[PDB]
């Protein structure tokens, strides 16, 4: 009696459509770089 | 994908809606698993959602010590529990996830562990329903509901059917193994035609009455 | 001799950008209701 439905049955909202994406991006650090804390700069040449 | 057809009207509606509005009870829930089940748990089931699920336990608590926070009354149920919870419904409450990468792929199913509306009773849901044997059956205003549990036994569950598959008998025909839903009724009327275990030919979807 | 990365290497942009939606949906149609055509209606009562 129930007329067959034309498209699948589905879940009507794509997950894509339901995320924040956090602003900016979390860079990936390396060691410190002291050489100047220790034994200073200087410009000579 | 799109409509490869025309028929002379719109179909009255969708599996796991509500067609009429009046007095309803749902209930929330989280799908849990059917690994997790600890018994043998026959029965095997998507999460499907015009399915009947059952209670199997609460997961309230939160934390691992002795000083646990109830932060919400939270219920645990799975697809084919005996303890009958409520028929999973509403498909627009939840997202699409795809299915197998190809993440605008249609699917029905709910992954484990997300969160269902499970309607206890509802003035008209559009339900799938089953045959509960091999022969053509016809279903009037004055039948009942009865859903396929987990353990349902082999023997029983000769035609294979789904977990949580609501199949839909007459007075004093229930087939065997299937547990009832109390005061459900089919509404409107639909001819399930006669069906293999191979094919299992998908009972058209229909407006029930529960409770 | 490479420095292992911290991050697993992968292409970097999701299919999820990068993906026009057309605007409106097609919806599904039905049979041509004629009968507002073949003798008209006139809004009385």
């Amino acid at each position: 009696n129930f007329t067959a439905p034309v498209t699948t049955p589905s879940i009507p909202t794509p997950i894509q459509f339901l995320q924040t994406w956090l602003p900016g991006f979390v860079k990936v650090m390396t060691a410190a770089r002291k050489i100047d804390e220790i034994i200073g700069i200087d410009t000579v040449g | 994908m799109f409509q490869k057809q025309v028929y002379r009207q719109y179909t009255p509606g969708f599996p796991g809606d509500l067609i009429e509005d009046g007095p309803k009870r749902a209930r929330p829930g989280r799908i849990m698993s059917l690994s997790a089940v600890n018994p043998a748990a026959t029965a095997t089931g998507p999460n499907r959602i015009s399915r009947a699920f059952g209670y199997a336990g609460d997961v309230s608590a939160l934390g691992e010590g002795q000083p646990k926070t109830i932060a919400a009354r939270a219920s645990e149920v799975v697809i084919g529990g005996a303890n009958f919870f409520g028929v999973l419904g509403h498909p627009k409450h939840y997202a699409l996830f795809g299915s197998a990468g190809d993440s605008l792929a249609p699917s029905y199913d709910l992954p484990d562990g997300a969160e269902g509306e499970f309607f206890d009773m509802a003035t008209g849901l559009v339900v799938e329903i089953f045959n509960g044997a091999a022969t053509a059956l016809d279903l009037d205003y004055g039948d009942l509901v009865a859903y396929v549990p987990n353990n349902l036994p082999t023997a029983d569950n000769a035609l294979g059917l789904p977990a949580g598959a609501l199949v839909g008998f007459k007075a004093g025909s229930m087939p065997t193994g299937l547990v009832q839903i109390p005061n459900a009724r089919i509404v409107n009327a639909i001819s399930l035609p006669a069906q293999s275990a191979g094919n299992l030919v998908a009972g058209v979807t229909i407006v029930q009455l529960t409770q």
